[PDB]
């Protein structure tokens, strides 16, 4: 059956470990547990054509608290990359990981998402998220609390991993 | 409720508002109001029917639904001409003109 | 009452405030003459001032007052003149 | 979906459809929305429909709801379009399946050039569609939610004038939205309850006499004084 | 489970099992649980050791599996990056001959590439940061080896181009943060002068070869290098002739072509007109020889795969530049003008495409060139550049108006332990899109009014008759129609909008069915609402308008509803003053009719409808200037509310325990709400409703807080799950955000401060110090930071009391851990921000103690991880710092207890990599610092040195913490680092990057002017930046 692996990179503060709590349990999580190495979170999905699963691999976006660094992205089919909008510096990082994470890649599905939009000081400013655009990256505003587009990053990466621009999950 | 009646005799004619239990004796009285000639010298008809001077209105063959004010219903009237009762004889209105080309219908 | 006399001469009796109603009425304001109102448009009149002093200011809905074709030119001629 | 003159229609251009209708058999053709290429005509401009209107378009057809083209040229106050489909033979009165003539359509909008073009040539104002609505009664609607101006005013001065007598007093008092309106319900109250002056009558009387032919022309042959028979054209 | 055999992956004193090696390394990516945690915890331990050659020079050679030598050479590159220069050169030059000849065997074996992709680019990566390391003096012909080796064969010649494109990476995009500014300027000036030796073998690779991956990878190559190439190689060249001509209209290089493309002529000098003339005729005649101008680009991006939506997206982006940087040039170049208007349709075509991103990136030239437009002349539609595009602007608002983002954004959230509201979204993606198609269509209206009217009356008839009746296309003509308000003389805005509402409510008649009624009834709602212009010339269509409003409130269709109630209160907020005056031929103001009936209106609407109805009454009062008017106004419009408000007290008063009934909590928590939102939209005068429940509030708010006290005491956190308690806290929440509402409404400062405030000091601060630290509300401490703003000093002399009742028993909240209780953290520092900025001199009052605890949780603060704690803190001790130099009596106390011990946290926090996001606030606080020490201060921070100047003192002191701190750092390094710190003290740029530099020392074992130091060019640097900041 369908099978695939899924990391997750982005600099700590942007709700990288809250995706995946939030998808596998769906009660949100307040506090900030700093992440170490990656966990391993067998994820599943169900659609209008069947069930597609992710292996989610959560990268710890802090220096000191990483691990293995790039060589979790070894056999990694797709990836999200995500920053936080109240942070701007979080969003000058993202050109770092993006680097750091197609050399280890054939430039394979990558969804960038703007996490966050919830807060109502938003740092950092629309309009001038023109990075994603050159490098054919894919951008939602998200927000893993209040579930704005909370779908949409999966639900994007499955149609172009599974190859089937009718899939919608249900 | 009432109803109104068209009295004409010869070329006269005469409007009046009158109630269905008002006796025809009423409309004597009416008509001597304006005219010199006393009730007894009154004798009227309905369509050349004689109505009873003691008969009510409302059982006569006038009624409020029968006769409107914008549609009346025509009363014959008699005298007594050289101490007789005058044969009736309500004289007609002229008769209307003819319709013009454009109004025929279609 | 007031008596009217149409044009061919037929002579209709009509209470005083009731064949007021005419504007033409008023300014004659006991005997009116038409040289150009025959009696079946005099009657027509006369029927229309009482239907209007019935169902003046009526509450109720006011039943159409029905007029023959035939008549309409002249009736409308002579509602002109005594622009009732 | 359509016909290429359907089309041709919908921008309207005099020289695209008049050349297209050299195959104009298609002009009474029907389309994926059932509207005869002459409806669209009718909605945007005057000199379409009076090219369709040379070739044999037929001015009376239906539609999914028979909606004829001078429906739609009333509701768009295209007044050129209406005197034009008019002119040409268009049935006055049509009737859609509500019943609702392209009178009662103009009325809808208060557009006072398309009421008075239909009026001209004799349109019914005593029609009442299926739902009970009447022109009058749409126009006074419009009246209500304080919509319109002058022209709305002038509007309904005509349609007053031409009904003879109207009433909406319906079970012996006013709708209820227009009972929210003391300034105006009291005017439309004084309106219903005088009888009217018999001039009036004998005017709609007159009117109605005449029947479908375009009146101001068709009074010409009437023996009424000049200014009676500006007043049956609602002069006044 | 084999963790026996695991662990000894870290026995360095033994030699490395390469197979058991190769084993784990595998197994983490096809391992699960403890597998995969104890697999990644060993190679992470293994990673650190310090013999890392044994392991590599062992690896790289017995591996067998490729993610093996992959770990391996990550491993090198620690080593690389930490010891480099503190290896022997024996061992340098063995690694260096070791990866290249690496990169040489497996390079070469197929022609251009092999299963080793990512083996043989971490090999490149190596081999980068050695280059980086030795380049510019240690390998003086690197770069002529290259370009021979690429001459020699292709097999050599693509991985070389790898490699240089790695290397232009790494030293003109990534330097900063990860290498010195020095060292970085040093290897740009390098690349500078080595650069046209790799660019005629780029040249030759272009021109000649034909190996179409060797071709498409000196496209990459060329693609990265541009960025920085300098330009007299891009514009003074055949450079895009080649591209246009041989690459653009090929499938496998039009994409890498265009992207170059486009990088060129981004560029903004104003001397390559001509080139920039010639690459856009020459890439239209290409585009028109692949794209015809009739292609149906939509159903082809919907059909095509991911090179020609790639393409498609890229011929948007190279358009949108091009136009933006320099269409002004084409424009006045007369002859091209056709070219100009071809450009112009293609993306118009392009701008049909249904993806979000390229809509986007079409409609960001399209606002631009209307908003120039608009600049040239601000009068409507005769000016030259609107002259010429004139024939486009009609397709481009016919686009505008078939396309438009919906300005709503409306989301469910469960909150509140389980309370379900509305919310609305202020500047989403979405919401941004659809600000800037409203802005450019706004400058459209003013261009050409009379056509957007023209194509909004056809779209509006066209849904009328059903030929295009449809309810996308109605929603999208409506929010078309919004967008636009007040873009036109309000008389023209008059008949535009007639015409409108007479068209809807025809059709509203028209159609039938439950779906179309609320879908039409929807649309006109919001049209209505989005023109107060217009609604405030015509009180009897207002009037309507409300009517038909309240009427809808009793529809019970969803949807329905919720529009109903917004629309009212968009329509009340913008409308508010025609309410509470008598109109013309009116009896009564309109807003005494409303009152009286606010009994039926809300009879269905549910609780949330009705606080949204009650704001919007509440706006709609504030506009009444007449005060006894207004307070009888506020009198009835608050009377029904308030008596279910005396029933319950009355209740409770007999018997408190009602308060436990659910129904009953349930109750107040909705009275609150509606009294907050009442508070929200009538403002200062709002008190009056306010004291006739003050009391009552408070009682009710402790009563509350003792039940819920004890409840968790008997049950623990646990009880928090319960719906009652989920009451309680709803109830409590509440209570505070109506008096925090209130007070920032309010306007003086004295009657609060002496009417309201001491209350709450009552039965607030010693209940929340009484309660259970699990149960203590958070919000409280918000409120009192809320007053605090408000009223500044008014409120000084309480200061005391406040904090003795909150301050101690929160720090115990948050001083154990840095994660728990966020809340709490945010609420706390926000009112020590508030104490500090506002009523400092409580601060002095208190005990020497209680300072001491204060900037003890300052330090705390800005130690945190969370960016907004440790920006909070970092504020807080600035605004403390800046404070204290009035208070000269105690400045020098103060100074003397604490400076050195702040500088060190400072130094502390800077030198840690978890805390690089407040990089700024830390160059402030030490360039203040440093201020001070120069400039002058009395004292003697050391009485031994009591004559020693502190400009000495504390440079010696820092010098001593940062070698204590990093014993690895040479001497010199330390000392100019501090030498800049005075050099760089008014220069707060420069001080950032200096201390962003001496960041990036820290982390390796820095040589003794081993190619790191540059001693002479930073004193350079320094002592004018000393100068600098001396002038
Ligand atoms: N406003 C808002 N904050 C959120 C949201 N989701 C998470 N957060 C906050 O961000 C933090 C996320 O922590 P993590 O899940 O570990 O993700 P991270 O911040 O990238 O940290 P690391 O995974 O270790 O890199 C949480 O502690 C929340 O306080 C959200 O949807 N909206
Ligand atoms: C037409 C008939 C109608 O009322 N449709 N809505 C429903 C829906 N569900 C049950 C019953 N009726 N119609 C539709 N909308 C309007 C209308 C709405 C408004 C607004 F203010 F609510 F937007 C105002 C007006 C106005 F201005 F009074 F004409 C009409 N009418
Ligand atoms: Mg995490």
């Amino acid at each position: 059956v369908p099978t695939f692996k899924l990391v997750l990179v982005g600099d700590g503060g942007t709700g990288k470990t809250t995706f995946v709590k939030r998808h596998l349990t769906g009660e949100f999580e307040k506090k900030y547990i700093a992440t170490i190495g990656v966990e391993v979170h067998p994820l599943s999905f169900y659609t209008n054509f069947g069930e597609i699963k992710f292996d989610v691999w959560d990268t710890a976006g802090l220096e000191k608290f990483g691990g293995l660094r790039d060589g979790y992205y070894i056999n990694a089919q797709c990836a999200i990359i995500m920053f936080d909008v109240t942070s701007r510096i979080t969003y000058k990082n993202v050109p770092n990981w993006h680097r750091d994470l197609v050399r280890v890649c054939e430039n394979i599905p990558i969804v960038l998402c703007g996490n966050k939009v919830d807060v109502k000081e938003r740092k950092v400013k629309a309009k001038t998220i023109t990075f994603h655009r050159k490098k054919n990256l894919q951008y939602y505003d998200i927000s893993a609390k209040s579930n704005y587009n909370f779908e949409k990053p999966f639900l994007w990466l499955a149609r172009k991993l599974a190859g089937n621009p009718q899939l919608e999950f249900v | 409720m009432d109803v109104f009646l068209m009295i004409r005799r010869h070329k006269t004619t005469i409007f009046t508002d009158a109630k269905e239990s008002s006796t025809v004796f009423e409309l004597k009285r009416i008509v001597e109001g304006i005219l010199k000639r006393p009730p007894d010298e009154q004798r009227l008809y309905k369509d050349d029917q004689l109505l009873d001077d003691g008969k009510t209105l409302g059982e006569c063959g006038f009624t409020s639904q029968t006769a409107r004010p914008q549609a009346p219903a025509t009363v014959g009237l008699a005298f007594r001409a050289d101490d007789t009762f005058e044969a009736l004889c309500i004289e007609p209105f002229s008769s209307p003109p003819e319709l013009p080309d454009v109004m025929k219908p279609q | 009452y007031v008596k009217l006399i149409s044009s061919d001469g037929h002579e209709f009796i009509v209470k005083r405030e009731h064949a007021l109603t005419s504007g033409t009425i008023k300014a004659m304001l006991n005997e009116v003459n038409f040289r150009e109102i025959p009696s079946h448009v005099l009657s027509k009149v006369c029927m229309y001032f009482t239907y209007k002093v019935r169902y003046t200011n009526s509450s109720t809905e006011i039943p159409e007052f029905p007029i023959a074709p035939e008549i309409a030119l002249e009736l409308l001629m002579a509602a002109n003149f005594l622009d009732c | 979906t359509l016909k290429p003159l359907h089309c041709a229609c919908m921008v309207s251009d005099a020289d695209c459809v008049e050349l297209l209708l050299e195959k104009g058999a298609e002009v009474n053709a029907l389309d994926g929305y059932n509207r005869t290429a002459l409806h669209y005509a009718a909605e945007k401009d005057e000199a379409c429909v009076e090219v369709l209107l040379e070739y044999g378009a037929n001015p009376n057809a239906l539609d999914g709801n028979r909606d004829t083209p001078l429906h739609w040229a009333a509701f768009k106050n295209n007044a050129e379009c209406v005197r034009a489909l008019l002119e040409s033979g268009a049935s006055v009165n049509a009737l859609d399946y509500n019943n609702d003539t392209p009178l009662s359509w103009a009325a809808m909008k208060g557009n006072l050039e398309s009421v008075s073009i239909l009026l001209d040539y004799g349109a019914e104002v005593r029609v009442i569609n299926l739902i009970g609505q009447t022109p009058i009664s749409r126009l006074v609607a419009l009246l209500v939610r304080g919509l319109g101006t002058e022209k709305e005013d002038s509007c309904f001065e005509l349609l007053h004038r031409a009904v003879g007598h109207f009433e909406l007093r319906k079970n012996g008092t006013m709708p209820r939205e227009v009972a929210r309106d003391p300034q105006l319900c009291e005017k439309l109250t004084v309106l219903c309850s005088a009888p009217g002056t018999l001039k009036t009558l004998a005017r709609y009387a007159v009117r109605r006499s005449l029947g479908l032919q375009y009146l101001p022309d068709a009074v010409k042959g009437l023996p009424l004084p000049a200014s009676l028979k500006e007043y049956l054209l609602l002069l006044e | 489970l084999a963790d026996h055999a695991a662990r000894q992956l870290l026995d360095f004193s033994q030699k490395l099992d390469i197979n058991l090696l190769d084993n784990v390394v595998n197994c983490l990516y096809h391992g699960e649980g403890a597998q995969q945690r104890m697999a990644q915890e060993v190679l992470t331990h293994l990673k650190e050791h310090p013999d890392a050659w044994t392991r590599v020079d062992t690896i790289l050679e017995f591996s067998q599996n490729m993610n093996t030598k992959y770990y391996g050479l990550q491993i090198l590159e620690n080593v690389i990056k930490t010891r480099w220069k503190i290896l022997p050169r024996n061992q340098c030059e063995g690694i260096k001959k070791y990866v290249v000849g690496l990169i040489i065997k497996t390079s070469s074996d197929p022609t251009c590439v092999e299963k080793e992709k990512v083996y043989i680019g971490k090999l490149n990566m190596i081999l980068v940061q050695i280059l980086k390391q030795e380049w510019p003096k240690h390998w003086p012909t690197f770069i002529s080896d290259i370009v021979g080796a690429s001459r020699t064969s292709e097999s050599l010649c693509q991985n070389n181009m790898v490699i240089l494109k790695l290397l232009s990476e790494e030293v003109f995009d990534f330097s900063s943060g990860q290498i010195t500014q020095v060292k970085s300027k040093h290897l740009k000036d390098s690349m500078c002068n080595e650069f046209s030796q790799i660019f005629q073998l780029c040249q030759f690779v272009m021109e000649n070869s034909q190996n179409a991956p060797l071709v498409h990878a000196t496209l990459e190559t060329l693609l990265r290098f541009l960025n920085w190439i300098p330009l007299g190689y891009i514009f003074e060249t055949k450079l895009i002739s080649t591209l246009i001509y041989k690459f653009l209209n090929v499938p496998m290089f039009r994409n890498v072509s265009l992207k170059c493309l486009t990088e060129i002529a981004g560029v903004s000098v104003s001397q390559y007109e001509e080139q920039f003339v010639t690459l856009f005729t020459l890439t239209m005649m290409q585009l028109k020889q692949m794209l015809p101008l009739n292609t149906n680009i939509r159903l082809a991006y919907s059909n095509g795969k991911d090179d020609e939506q790639n393409f498609i997206q890229n011929l948007s982006l190279f358009l949108c530049t091009f136009l933006k940087e320099h269409d002004q040039l084409i424009e006045k170049r007369l002859n091209l003008r056709e070219t100009l208007m071809e450009a112009l349709h293609y993306m118009l075509l392009v701008s049909e495409v249904e993806e979000t991103e390229i809509f986007k990136i079409c409609l960001e030239y399209w606002n631009h060139l209307a908003a120039e437009l608009y600049r040239e002349s601000p009068f409507s539609t005769v000016p030259p550049r609107r002259q010429l595009y004139l024939p486009m602007l009609f397709k481009v608002r016919l686009l505008m108006v078939s396309r438009m983002a919906k300005p709503e954004e409306v989301l469910v959230v469960e909150n509140d332990q389980g309370e379900v509201v509305r919310e609305f979204m202020k500047d989403t993606d979405s919401i941004n899109l659809y600000k800037n198609m409203r802005e450019t269509l706004v400058y459209l209206t003013h261009l050409d009014y009379v056509d957007t009217e023209r194509i909004m009356t056809e779209k509006l008839h066209n849904q009328v008759n059903g030929t295009e009746w449809s309810w996308k296309n109605l929603n999208t003509l409506c929010w078309a129609i919004g967008s636009i308000s007040g873009a036109m003389h309000e008389e023209d805005e008059k008949r535009f909008l007639v015409t409108v509402i007479k068209d809807l409510l025809g059709l509203c008649e028209q159609k039938r069915g439950k779906d179309n009624k609320a879908i039409i009834a929807s649309n006109i709602m919001y049209i209505v609402g989005q023109y107060p212009r217009f609604l405030r010339a015509h009180w009897k269509f207002l009037k309507t308008v409300v009517n038909k409003l309240f009427e809808f409130m009793h529809e019970t269709h969803d949807g329905v509803q919720d529009m109903a109630c917004d629309t009212f209160i968009k329509i009340a907020q913008k409308c508010r003053r025609h309410f509470v005056q008598v109109q013309v031929g009116e009896v009564m103001p309109f807003i005494d009719e409303i009152l009286n009936n606010i009994n039926t209106i809300i009879c269905d609407l549910q609780p949330q409808q009705v606080h949204t109805f009650y704001e919007a009454v509440g706006y709609m009062i504030g506009a009444q200037t007449d005060q006894t008017v207004q307070e009888h106004l506020i009198e009835k419009y608050m009377l029904l509310p308030n008596q279910v408000w005396d029933s319950i007290i009355q209740q409770a008063t007999k018997n408190v325990d009602i308060l436990k009934d659910p129904e009953t909590v349930k109750q107040l928590g909705s009275i609150l709400k509606t009294n907050v939102r009442a508070c929200k939209a009538v403002g200062h005068p709002f008190v009056i409703q306010l004291g006739r429940i003050y009391l009552d509030m408070l009682n009710v708010y402790k009563c509350l807080s003792e039940n819920i006290s004890a409840a968790i005491q008997a049950n623990g956190e646990m009880v928090t799950k319960q719906p009652l308690i989920r009451s309680m806290r709803t109830v409590k929440r509440e209570t505070l955000k109506l008096i925090s509402g209130w007070v920032s409404r309010s306007n003086d400062p004295q009657m609060v401060a002496e009417n309201f405030v001491p209350p709450l000091l009552d039965a607030v601060l010693i209940d929340y110090q009484r309660n259970v630290p699990a149960a203590r509300e958070p919000e409280v401490l918000s409120t009192m930071a809320i007053i605090v703003n408000k009223l500044g000093g008014h409120i000084t002399a309480e200061i005391p009391q406040i904090f003795d009742a909150v301050f101690e028993c929160t720090l115990n909240m948050i001083n154990k851990d840095f994660e728990e209780y966020p809340e709490h953290r945010t609420n706390f520092f926000l009112l020590l921000q508030a104490v500090n900025s506002h009523c400092f001199p409580a601060f002095l009052a208190i005990p020497p103690t209680q300072f001491k605890l204060v900037l003890d949780s300052i330090i705390w603060a800005f130690k945190h991880t969370m960016r907004n704690v440790a920006d909070t803190g970092l504020q807080i001790l600035f605004t403390l710092l800046q404070n204290v130099a009035q208070e000269e009596a105690a400045a020098q106390s103060f100074y003397q207890t604490y400076f050195c011990d702040i500088l060190q946290h400072i130094f502390s926090v800077v030198t840690d990599t978890s805390h690089t996001a407040g990089l700024t606030m830390h160059a402030s606080i030490l360039a203040y610092m440093f201020n001070l020490v120069e400039e002058g201060k009395i004292s003697t921070s050391l009485n031994p040195g009591n004559p020693v100047n502190n400009q000495i003192f504390l440079q010696e002191y820092v010098a001593n913490l940062l070698k204590s701190a990093f014993p690895h750092l040479q001497d010199a390094q330390v000392k100019l680092f501090v030498t800049g710190l005075f050099s760089l003290n008014q220069d707060i740029p420069a001080f950032k990057e200096h201390l962003r530099d001496f960041l990036v020392q820290i982390k390796e074992f820095a040589g003794e002017d081993t190619s790191d130091l540059f001693l002479e060019e930073r004193e350079i640097a320094l002592r004018q930046a000393d100068e600098e900041k001396h002038k």
